[PDB]
DNA sequence: AGACGGCTGGCACGACTTTTGCACGATCAGCCCTGG
DNA sequence: CCAGGGCTGATCGTGCAAAAGTCGTGCCAGCCGTCT
């Protein structure tokens, strides 16, 4: 148990990734050999910034206007605001000179471009631009001007009674004036491309013929580190023996590597057939039908120790028709169940999740309600165990999530 | 752009390979000897003074091998791409511009018309173009801009860059473990496969 | 995060989903000139800090705060037409079969 | 039309503005093939 | 700066007038070149070279 | 409009499980030396 | 010349106890609907 069996026990602890890292950064020191044109088609996309820059060609101004109206778009974000400030930009041209009414001047025709509103001074502004701009025959235009100029904090708390008596509004009329506001429909640039590149992790497969799913690793994710044939025989014949013992210690050290990799891999194997023939029913059924796994039964299973394992399944992933997933996400905790069986956290997380979506949106279910229905069925659960699984679905609120009945 | 050491100094293709052998039209060398010393089966002789031997012979491995005792260690002799740079660049151009004139007017013959003029244009031609020969040779490589080359995403996450990159960063790491050997005070036959297939590549 | 349909996709009016259903595809039989919203799919972002000032308009407007995008269907340029059958694969292990 | 990115943005301005002048520039081809022969063992430059 | 002559500076047109070839020095390449190339072009999580 | 009881969330007791560095040293067959 | 004994390079075994994270669940404080 020295220094080889030291490193080979680092080399399966670790991502795929960074194994390959290593095994490949480790390639090029000793003589270990792993073993329709240019632009696919290419094409320049548009975009929510090159569309803002088209539009000032077209448009006249002077040659320092121009420049002023760069620096502006420069300013612009994804989201459609200008990231800065006004008196940034004045700050940022270096000129002293140059008034910071000029930059408004500018700043006051480019929010009105493609999108109006486009470009505006912290989420505010951009209503004003984008009110100011249909005419002015729609019904309550002074009503919801009055409002957003200076009664936006009032508007904040989702109340309506007050406006009425601060801005001298009469009875519930404003409020249609409210909805007219609701449909302004504001940050006008995020109409930006909604290209979301896809991803994945993809590296050992679980696939379901003639029943009973067998577990085979990813043919090319797998590294296979092989020794050379032809520097092997040339250890033989060297002369000065200092090329001898340079080839020795390359091949032993080879040899070394490639017996721990390939431990790696058969360990991987092992570990990835006890779950499948563990958990059946996860795979068949749902999260629904998981049994509780801990590394204590896995090691027990087929003459392992828990350290080992613990350390094979740690930043590994399975793709299977259910979906993709962690090895770590398998194993968990368990309750205690009628009749003295053990019921998976997994299985209780997913009951609660199908519960809460089937509950009366009109009246909610409190913990407690949750944890007798519970009760009732079979699982003899705490209140405790409820609200942290509620609470870890991305659900802090129980009584909150209340909606117009 | 960029560039790229590659730790050794390799012989450029469109030369010495096209249809008239510009490296051999300087040295006055075959071509089948010239390629045969690239690919470190030859061990061409560089120079030697006291040496019973030509400046320009043809070798041999063998030869060479029991030829070391007999003359010691003077005899210059090297198998790489490094032998072709060495062979030009002891090599002056005027001193050799003279003498091929004298033989082109003192010895006129039909044989001696032909063959010799040609030698004689070539040199004078690539006098008054300014340019070294040596640099015929490529000690750093550059590389094109990546914007021209994109990452061809084909299905999903493919960055494969394929057909372009992938002699990139093959001849970057045979560079780098051909650096990496040579730190280490490599044996010389593998610091000889490793420079010969860093030059294919 | 995963991508689910639920045709309420914000920066657009009930004119183009008057034609969509309570899931998101359009019924059969209803004419389609040009580019008219078919599928309403949404693409989620990423979480925000507390920022009281997007926090204003997160509260103001309902539940949009910047969470998901108009990845809708998005036919090419103009081409008239009917539609005279639809049809959605969902792999195992999937209960968003709002109309399936 | 094809090359000369600010080429074709002045043609195009000149249009809608009804100048109708245009400028020869430089074909974007052009820096390209210049780009892709400078990787080699060749030298190209522009004098003046 | 003036930000007047940095925003045309781009616009590197004058004019050609000549022509020629000529082979690539050893030295001339480092003056091209703004940097010395690791094999990896692009990582997978950040996306970032 | 405030006390009463349900609802909700944070915190902690304690048993169980994850995980992590870790002593290095032991052993067998080929080669060399030696007595019958 | 052959078999017995010493020397030495070659070859390997994926376990084991200690320090830290986790949940089952009780304890306790903050908050709201209702009747007093």
């Amino acid at each position: 148990m020295t220094p080889q069996l030291q490193q080979a026990i680092r080399l399966l602890q670790l991502s795929t990734l960074e194994l390959q890292q290593e095994l490949q950064q480790a390639l090029e020191s000793n003589p270990l050999l792993e073993e329709e044109l240019p632009v696919y088609q290419g094409e320049t996309t548009q975009t929510l910034q090159d569309y803002l820059m088209w539009q000032v060609e077209l448009t006249p101004f002077t040659d320092t206007d121009r420049a002023i109206a760069t620096s502006i778009v420069d300013a612009v974000d994804d989201t459609g605001y200008l990231t800065i400030q006004i008196e940034d930009i004045v700050d940022s041209i270096g000129d002293d000179e140059i008034g910071l009414e000029e930059v408004e001047a500018v700043l006051k025709r480019i929010q009105r471009f493609d999108p109006v509103g486009v470009a505006a001074k912290d989420l505010r502004d951009c209503l004003l631009i984008q009110l100011s701009q249909f005419a002015k025959e729609t019904p309550w235009l002074e009503e919801a001007r009055l409002i957003i100029s200076d009664h936006l904090d009032l508007l904040a708390n989702h109340d309506f009674r007050t406006l009425m008596r601060v801005t001298r509004l009469k009875e519930e009329v404003l409020k249609e004036a409210v909805n007219l506001i609701q449909s302004l429909d504001p940050r006008p640039g995020q109409s930006i491309q909604t290209s979301e590149p896809e991803y994945v992790i993809p590296d050992v497969l679980v696939r379901k013929v003639s029943g009973r799913w067998t577990v085979e690793l990813n043919a090319d994710s797998i590294p296979r580190l092989k020794i050379n044939q032809q520097y092997a025989a040339m250890g033989n014949s060297a002369r000065n023996d200092a090329d001898g013992q340079f080839i020795r210690s390359n091949l032993q050290e080879a040899r070394w590597l490639i017996k721990s990799l390939e431990s790696r891999n058969d360990t991987l194997l092992r570990v990835s057939r006890c779950i499948v023939e563990q958990q059946q029913a996860f795979f068949e059924q749902g999260e629904e039908y998981m049994k509780p796994m801990v590394l204590a039964d896995i090691a027990q299973a087929v003459e392992m120790h828990e350290s080992t394992i613990s350390r094979v399944t740690t930043q590994k992933y399975l793709h299977s028709p259910r979906g993709i997933f962690e090895l770590k996400y398998f194993f968990s905790s368990h309750v205690n169940t009628e009749g003295g069986g053990e019921a998976s956290s997994t299985a209780i997380r997913a009951l609660v999740k199908k519960l809460i979506a089937a509950e009366n949106p009109a009246k909610p279910l409190s913990d407690s309600k949750l944890t007798s229905m519970l009760s009732e069925q079979g699982i003899m659960v705490a209140r405790r165990t409820v609200a942290k699984y509620r609470e870890s679905l991305s659900i802090p609120p129980s009584n909150q999530r209340k909606q117009l009945v | 752009m960029g560039h790229i050491e590659l730790a050794s100094p390799t012989a450029h293709i469109w030369f010495l390979k096209s249809l008239p052998s510009r490296i051999g039209l300087l040295l006055d060398m075959p071509l089948r000897d010239i390629e045969r010393v690239l690919y470190f089966e030859s061990y061409v002789v560089i120079e030697g003074g006291m040496t019973n031997l030509e400046r320009q012979q043809i070798l041999t491995e063998e030869q060479y091998l029991d030829a070391l005792e007999e003359f010691g260690d003077e005899f210059d002799a090297k198998m790489g791409a490094e032998a072709i740079q060495a062979l030009l660049k002891s090599m002056d151009l005027e001193q050799e511009c003279e003498q091929l004139r004298e033989e082109l007017n003192e010895t006129n013959s039909e044989t001696k018309r032909k063959k010799l003029t040609k030698r004689i244009k070539l040199l004078e031609a690539f006098v008054q173009s300014g340019n070294k020969p040596e640099w015929m040779i490529l000690t750093v490589l550059p590389v094109l801009p990546p914007d021209l080359r994109p990452l061809v995403p084909l299905d999903g996450g493919r960055f494969a860059t394929s057909d372009l990159n992938d002699l990139y960063r093959r001849v970057i790491n045979r560079n780098n473990r051909l650096k990496r050997l040579l730190d280490l005070a490599a044996p010389d036959i593998i610091v000889r496969n490793e420079k010969r297939m860093l030059q294919e590549a | 995060g995963p991508e689910e349909i639920t045709a309420d996709i914000p920066n657009v009016g009930e004119a183009a989903l008057s034609k969509l259903d309570e899931s998101g595809i359009v019924y059969i039989g209803a004419e389609v000139t040009g580019g008219d919203i078919l599928v309403g799919k949404v693409t989620p972002k990423g979480e925000t800090q507390l920022t009281p000032e997007e926090k204003l308009l997160r509260a103001i407007f309902g539940e949009k705060a910047s969470d998901v995008k108009d990845s809708s269907l998005r036919v090419p340029n103009g081409v008239s037409g009917t539609v005279i059958d639809v049809q959605v694969f969902t792999r195992d292990g999937v209960e968003k079969d709002k109309r399936a | 039309k094809s090359d000369d990115v600010n080429g074709r943005t002045k043609m195009y301005k000149n249009i809608v503005d009804g100048n109708h002048q245009m400028e020869p520039g430089m074909p974007e081809s052009f820096n390209v093939l210049l780009k892709e022969i400078r990787s080699l063992g060749i030298n190209i430059e522009l004098e003046d | 700066k003036d930000l007047l002559k940095f925003l045309k500076a781009q616009t590197k047109t004058e004019e050609f007038d000549a022509i020629k070839i000529a082979l690539a020095s050893p030295d001339m390449i480092r003056s091209w070149s703004f940097g010395e190339v690791k094999p990896e072009t692009i990582n997978y999580r950040t996306f970032k070279p």
